[PDB]
């Protein structure tokens, strides 16, 4: 249900410097009739150039196959760009060219301690990581499991009855037939 | 369940190994006094039930004589074949009769003399031929046949 609200709204696009833009992440624009500036709050004033006068085929929309809620804002009216105590800003721009990284630290110890911690040091573990019957009663219980379901694997029966497995195998080789193939493979019925 | 009483009754009458009275069978099983077990026993053809008094017969195979063995062999030509279990359960110690049934009267394959010998039940004519000396067999395997059409030419030169 996309609906255009107005589009009649006129918006101006601005390419700001990084410190003031990240600061915006209020002032008063002074329109001087073909030169306009900006008086921020205490602080600098900024001349904004008429970057592109005619700016058609450019608009602004917002969002509230998968259709989503779409709303139209307004047309772009003028392409602009903010231009800039400037010595402090120039010094900050010279100052940003001083980024460095930390160098490799040299362990200054007596070596024998670190070399002792290298190979065998008689110290293991210290950290958890990648450490990971009567036949008649058994027959009656097997017939109860058959009452629950006729088809069961022998291993599953060994995991349900919980007892010595030899006696259970002997109890399965008397009253139940072992199917080896088909969908009920390796199962007594 | 009553089915465990049915299979337990059949395994018990197989432990007996001889026909007994139905009432005596119900008395030997103590608490198994159900008639549905008797009816399911009448429906079972594995243990034949004779309506005269109490008689329970056991089939795999009624073969217990060498003649019946020969007939059961003749009923397997151009088909398949059974195993050892049915014969050794129908008649105790069949391997003795196999050793007594000389020259293709009862064949088998001796595999291992420690695992009851997995047997075999087929028939032919002679099959013995152990009079052939081992030296003649060794001289028979050392002959390398000339492959392709060299053999018919080598036999036409000798006159055969």
């Amino acid at each position: 249900d996309l609906d255009l609200e107005r589009s009649n709204r006129q918006v101006w696009l601005v390419r700001l410097p990084m410190f003031l833009a990240e600061k915006w992440r209020l002032g008063k624009i002074r329109i001087n009739k073909s030169k306009i500036t900006l008086l921020l709050n205490e602080p600098h004033e900024y001349d904004l150039e008429l970057t592109k006068k005619v700016v058609e085929n450019e608009y602004v929309f917002t969002e509230q196959t998968i259709p989503k809620k779409t709303a139209i804002v307004g047309t772009v009216c003028h392409e602009c760009q903010v231009m800039p105590y400037h010595k402090i800003v120039e010094q900050r721009r010279n100052i940003v060219k001083l980024n460095n990284k930390e160098r490799i630290t040299t362990l200054d110890e007596t070596v024998g301690v670190t070399m002792s911690h290298t190979g065998m040091s008689m110290r293991s573990d210290n950290s958890n990581f990648l450490k990971v019957m009567p036949k008649k009663e058994i027959l009656d219980y097997l017939f109860k499991l058959f009452d629950e379901y006729d088809y069961w694997s022998l291993k599953g029966l060994k995991e349900r009855t919980r007892q010595p497995e030899a006696h259970l195998k002997e109890c399965l080789d008397k009253v139940a037939t072992l199917v080896k193939k088909g969908p009920y493979a390796f199962k007594y019925t | 369940h009553d089915s465990s009483k049915l299979l337990w009754a059949t395994e018990y009458i197989q432990k007996k190994g001889k026909p007994v009275l139905v009432n005596e069978l119900l008395d030997y099983l103590s608490m198994k006094k159900d008639d549905k077990v008797i009816e399911l026993l009448k429906k079972l053809d594995r243990i034949e039930f004779d309506p005269k008094k109490g008689t329970f017969k056991y089939l795999t195979y009624d073969v217990h004589s060498p003649s019946e063995l020969l007939k059961l062999l003749r009923s397997q030509v151009t088909f398949k074949g059974i195993s050892c279990k049915d014969l050794k359960d129908g008649w105790p110690q069949c391997d003795e009769t196999i050793n007594q049934l000389e020259e293709d009267s009862k064949i088998l394959v001796l595999r291992t003399k420690k695992d009851k010998t997995p047997r075999y039940v087929w028939y032919n004519s002679g099959g013995n031929l152990k009079c052939i000396d081992e030296e003649f067999v060794k001289m028979w395997e050392n002959v390398q046949l000339p492959q392709f059409a060299e053999l018919p030419r080598k036999l036409q030169d000798l006159g055969l």
